[PDB]
């Protein structure tokens, strides 16, 4: 938190109007309190995502979003050029207030568990049509090239007049005057050329997508009938549209899919052209300002517009098919989405370990509000959070999207559910079996067995577990309120199964697989990574060396690896104002500390980043590079500018081994280690680096009290990757001297047991709070905006790990 | 030391006078940002009389610089605080203290 | 169906003819459900209908079913079991005895129609007798 | 700095309108946006 000057400063109080301005060009975020400027700005921040307005709060507030238009009348005028945020609602969306990345919700008969939310990307607004320039029309297609040029325009005018659009001198949608309803050949030159180009472009795109076309009729092709449009369809100027008339054709499903693809391509081409001309999207049309409600990539477009475009393209395809051209749909190219990591994607909710049952007959229910990828069943207490349910031997579950039973793999079982279906999961530890019922009816395997799993080893016990994929919603009923169960009496009650939480005074606690990456000690049994604690010899300092166990073999795992050291170095509270043997006075008065990383020969320096991270680093980026690092400049000045301070804030301070690899050595594998040294002055906030003794040009400046963890990000390219060398340099203290108080004056390098290598893990178990804030979001009015209210307090006892600032 | 930074305004007229009893709520943090004391956790306002040297110098001056109903932040240096000795077990030696004080009333 | 199952369990010729019929005619028992006494429709049909019967018995009766099972293990007749239950009615398990019986009773009384059941002693002894006999013979069969 | 520290804290939650804006080469989205928040009620200390 950085104090920011503003007239009449005061912590936000009733009747305060905060005004937030986002300028993505600079980029910059600026504020205005009650119309007065706030002398401070965020800027130069990462732009790899979508920005949204947000308000965070604890209980005891009432606030209202004013988004302009009919969604809250601004109390102050937006600064010149800024658009009201109500214009950014997508065509297929309705403006309303939301929670963010919720894993839990309320519902008619209890809480709903929610899987990950599928969100858009900033790149989803960049229309990407397929290249159609090199596609020169083969002779017959060139012959028909301009033939559609008239026909499509004729159909367009006819459709307009059928919906009531009657020619006029100018553009006036009220009286319905329109200038372009004139003979195509005499249509205004720009529009006529555009229509000619698109009439050819439909064929060009047909070829580009891979469609196969060839002439099939000549005399029947020539045979043409037009539409005798009456005076109602005749224009004010008298022009009569003359579109081609043919209804003797049918459409294949592949042809309909191709029509959809053609519509997508055409709309994306139009959107790209308008973006190049300088147009943008807006919920409210504004022609003078080059804002258009349809200027969005086809996929995000509204259903009605999709249907209209598809109708036009379908008519074109019908014309071609009637002419006989054998338009064989292109060979479909198989592909997947793989938008995310499947193992880490689905959110897993399990009962707490203390609830594990090692005997008896237990039953619980799982209603599937959606119909997607949801799994439900019984898991062992040592269930991992980063592995799919039932992919290992730690869970026996049922996936009712396609009707499979999962344990150490998949197998067909049961039938897929539908929205609202209740799966009753039963475990019998007297017979060591698991049963699944759907809407009260037992699910049978293909063979015909009633039990889903058999010969179940009890082990440590079993716990209710479910896994929801992105966009999925479930309802877990453990049976505390026996009357709430919907299909218990039908199946399970007489069989003698007892609701899992029948005699529990309080609701069962649950834990969910939080997908926030966290640094954890490298497992001592990790299949692929080994860390060796090498002792300090006479001519070598203490070291922690990483080696890839399974390098150069099948099953090897090669991917980005983010490592840090368990303990941080903390900069002093207040910064200073403004042979090869250490000199005792200098070494005992110095505040500079050093540590090196040795990248072993074979490990490409271009695949290693060395430096420091703060406690806030939470990126498991599989395609990491120094451009992905979070950064933001906070700049504060006076009323008339006069910048007073400009602080850069980040969570990763590193250098790239590619900066040090030399061009002569580039392109070939080197045979020498690369030693990158990192120096930090805990009394001045300055961080510098050296490579093979030579100094580097990179340097960072941090603020007092900052905590920095030694860190290394590497993509293993050799069985020996890197080595944290916790040594020293002439007149420079080792890391242990800064890390440990007892060693504050000891210049002998050390690697105590606490200092260890930790790696970033993408998923971890996290307890679900038993009570949640009751936030009321509604629409106060067309001028009052959208009201958020939270009046009931809610607290928790937090346990703080001092070194991790967590 | 003591620096006073307003958080919420007060009436701006009724200021403490010597011999009066200031009733406040406060939350004491070390300069690092670690909470070490808070009357709001005990849920009882802290009353202290000005001029009797009951509280440390930083309080004696900062609270005097405040107005009834005002919420302020007092940044107090070691000399205007427990100083070199500190508060054994609570406040380290030579520690700057940050307080979020609220002058509830005068009596 | 329970009476027919009891006849099947008692008489051994009936089982022999069942096994014959199924083997010779090559009837697909699994197909009917959707060679093996497990697939024998005589016992499978019972197992299917058994919850219908057990729904009659109030969970309080569970003790009386247990005792009737002991009688049938001692090889008594139906009248013997009926009189044994008649004079051992007071052994009725009390709901306060076990928390499980608490919620079982909650469900049983909450469901309409069962509020008037578990009232008349002759009805109680009957139901416990039939269900206990069926359960005993089912146990005998499932024992390999 | 050594013993785990405990303290009572307030739960905090965030609310947004479903409005998403970004920047990318060739994107169809405008670049400048503005909104406001009016504070009706605030209890400075509803808890400790
Ligand atoms: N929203 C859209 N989606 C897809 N294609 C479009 C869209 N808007 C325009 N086009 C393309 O541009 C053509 C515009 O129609 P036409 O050129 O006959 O009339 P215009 O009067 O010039 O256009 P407009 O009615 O948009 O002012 C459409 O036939 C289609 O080829």
């Amino acid at each position: 938190a950085r104090p920011v000057t503003s007239p009449g400063q005061h912590l936000l109080a009733p009747e305060d109007v905060v005004s937030c301005c986002l300028d993505l060009s600079v980029p910059s975020i600026s504020f205005r309190i009650n119309g007065c400027p706030v002398q401070g700005v965020f800027e130069s921040f990462n732009l790899d995502g979508l920005f949204f307005p947000v308000v965070s709060f604890s209980a005891g507030i009432k606030v209202r979003f004013l988004l302009g238009g009919r969604h809250g009348e601004f109390k102050f005028l937006p600064p010149p050029g800024y658009a009201p945020c109500h214009e950014a609602v997508l065509p297929r969306e309705r403006l309303h207030l939301q929670p963010i990345k919720e894993y839990r919700r309320e519902g008619p008969r209890g809480p709903h568990l929610v899987g990950p939310s599928r969100c858009l990307s900033h790149l989803d607004f960049v229309p990407c049509p397929v290249d159609t320039i090199q596609i020169v029309l083969p002779p017959h297609l060139e012959r028909i090239r301009e033939k559609l040029a008239e026909n499509i325009h004729e159909l367009w005018a006819l459709t307009r007049i059928e919906q009531g659009w009657t020619y006029g001198p100018v553009r006036d949608d009220n009286k319905r005057l329109h200038p372009c309803l004139v003979n195509f050949h005499s249509l205004p030159e720009p529009e006529r050329n555009y229509n000619l180009q698109m009439s050819g472009e439909t064929l060009k795109t047909l070829l580009a997508l891979g469609c196969h076309v060839g002439m099939a009729d000549e005399k029947a092709e020539d045979n043409l009938k037009k539409t005798k449009l009456p005076k109602t369809y005749m224009m004010s100027n008298g022009y009569k549209p003359a579109p081609l008339d043919l209804s003797h054709v049918r459409l294949t499903p592949a042809q309909t899919t191709l029509v959809d693809r053609l519509a997508e391509n055409g709309h994306n081409v139009w959107a790209r052209d308008r973006v190049a001309q300088g147009w943008s999207y807006s919920a409210v049309q504004d022609i003078p300002a080059r804002r258009n409600p349809r200027l969005v990539p086809y996929r995000l477009l509204d259903e009605a517009t999709k249907r209209s475009n598809r109708d036009s393209l379908c008519q074109a395809v019908r014309t071609l098919l009637g002419y006989g051209y054998n338009i064989e749909p292109p060979d479909q190219e198989p592909s997947q989405v793989d938008s995310q990591s499947r193992g880490d994607r689905a959110r897993i909710f399990r009962a707490e370990k203390s609830y594990a049952v090692q005997s008896g007959r237990w039953y619980f229910e799982f209603e599937a509000v959606t119909t997607g990828e949801m799994r439900v069943g019984w898991a062992r207490p040592e269930l991992r959070p980063d592995v799919e349910l039932g992919a290992d031997d730690l869970a026996y579950v049922f996936n009712g999207h396609r009707g499979q039973r999962w344990h150490l793999g998949s197998e067909p079982f049961g039938r897929p559910w539908q929205s609202g279906d209740v799966v009753g999961c039963m475990i019998d530890l007297t017979e060591n079996t698991i049963i699944f019922t759907l809407n009260g009816e037992v699910l049978m395997s293909d063979s015909g067995s009633e039990t889903a799993f058999r010969d179940i080893e009890i082990g440590d016990g079993f716990l209710p577990v479910c896994s929801l994929g992105p966009g999925q919603v479930g309802h877990l009923n453990l049976g505390q309120d026996v009357s709430s169960l919907r299909f218990f009496a039908i199946c399970g009650l007489q069989e003698g199964f007892e609701p899992f939480a029948i005699n529990m005074q309080r609701p069962v606690t649950t834990w969910f697989s939080k997908s926030l990456p966290q640094f954890e000690p490298v497992p001592l049994e990790h299949p692929h990574y080994e860390v060796a604690r090498m002792d300090g010899t006479v001519d070598t300092p203490p070291c922690l060396r990483l080696t890839h166990r399974t390098w150069g073999s099948q099953n090897s795992l090669v991917e980005m690896l983010f490592l840090r050291l368990s303990l941080p170095v903390q900069f002093h509270q207040h910064f200073r104002c403004t042979d090869n043997r250490d000199d005792p006075e200098i070494i005992l008065n110095t505040t500079t500390y050093y540590y090196s990383v040795r990248v072993f020969a074979g490990q490409e320096p271009s695949c290693v980043w060395v430096g420091w991270v703060t406690p806030d680093y939470h990126q498991h980026d599989m395609s990491f590079d120094l451009s992905k690092v979070r950064a933001v400049t906070v700049t504060m000045g006076d009323e008339q500018g006069n910048v007073h301070s400009s602080l850069k804030c980040s969570n990763c301070y590193m250098v790239w081994g590619g900066d040090f690899v030399s061009p002569g050595q580039q392109g070939r594998i080197s045979h020498t280690d690369l030693v990158i040294g990192c120096l930090v002055d805990l009394a001045t906030g300055l961080m510098t680096f050296t490579a093979n003794g030579k100094e580097s040009n990179t340097f960072f400046q941090v603020e007092p009290n900052t905590k920095l963890f030694p860190a290394v990000f590497v993509l293993p390219t050799h069985q020996n990757v890197v080595q944290f060398e916790l040594g020293k340099q002439k007149n420079i203290m080792p890391l242990s001297a800064a890390m440990f108080l007892s060693e504050r004056k000891n210049p002998a390098p050390q690697c105590p047991p606490r200092l260890e290598v930790q790696m970033l893990m993408p998923v971890s178990w996290s307890r679900m709070p038993n009570h949640f804030l009751q936030v009321d979001t509604r629409r106060a009015g067309e001028r009052l905006g959208w009201a958020v209210q939270c009046q009931e307090p809610l607290m928790m006892m937090a346990l703080h790990i001092p070194e991790e600032n967590r | 030391g003591v620096q006073v930074e307003t958080i919420s305004p007060g009436d701006g007229r009724t200021f403490p006078k010597r011999g009066q009893t200031c009733v406040v709520h406060y939350t004491g943090m070390l300069e690092d940002g670690k909470k070490f004391d808070s009357s709001r956790d005990r849920n009882k306002p802290f009353k202290f009389t000005l001029g009797k040297q009951e509280v440390i110098r930083g309080w004696e001056e900062g609270v005097a610089q405040m107005s009834v109903g005002q919420r302020a932040k007092l940044i107090i240096s070691s000399d205007y605080a427990y100083g070199a000795t500190g508060h054994p077990g609570i406040i380290p030696p030579h520690a700057t203290l940050v307080f979020d004080v609220e002058l509830l009333k005068l009596e | 169906v329970g009476e027919i199952f009891i006849y099947w369990s008692k008489s051994h010729n009936f089982k022999r003819e069942e096994q014959n019929f199924v083997v010779q005619n090559e009837i697909n028992n699994m197909s009917f459900l959707t060679y093996s006494v497990q697939t024998s429709l005589i016992v499978a049909t019972l197992k299917k209908m058994l919850p219908i019967g057990l729904n009659m018995c109030a969970p309080t009766d569970q003790d009386l079913i247990v005792l009737a099972k002991a009688r049938y293990a001692l090889k008594d007749t139906d009248e013997e079991v009926r009189e044994f239950l008649q004079n051992n009615l007071n052994l009725q398990g009390k709901v306060e005895g076990s928390p499980s019986l608490r919620w079982q009773m909650a469900l049983y009384r909450g469901v309409p129609g069962r509020e008037e059941d578990a009232d008349d002693p002759e009805k109680i002894v009957r139901r416990v007798q039939e269900v206990s006999a069926v359960l005993y013979h089912l146990d005998q069969t499932e024992h390999p | 700095e050594l013993l785990l520290q405990t303290n009572l804290i307030n739960y905090v939650t965030s609310i947004r309108p479903n409005i998403f804006v970004g920047r990318a080469e060739g994107s169809t989205q405008y670049g400048k946006w503005y909104f406001e928040v009016m504070v009706d009620e605030v209890a400075p200390f509803l808890t400790a």
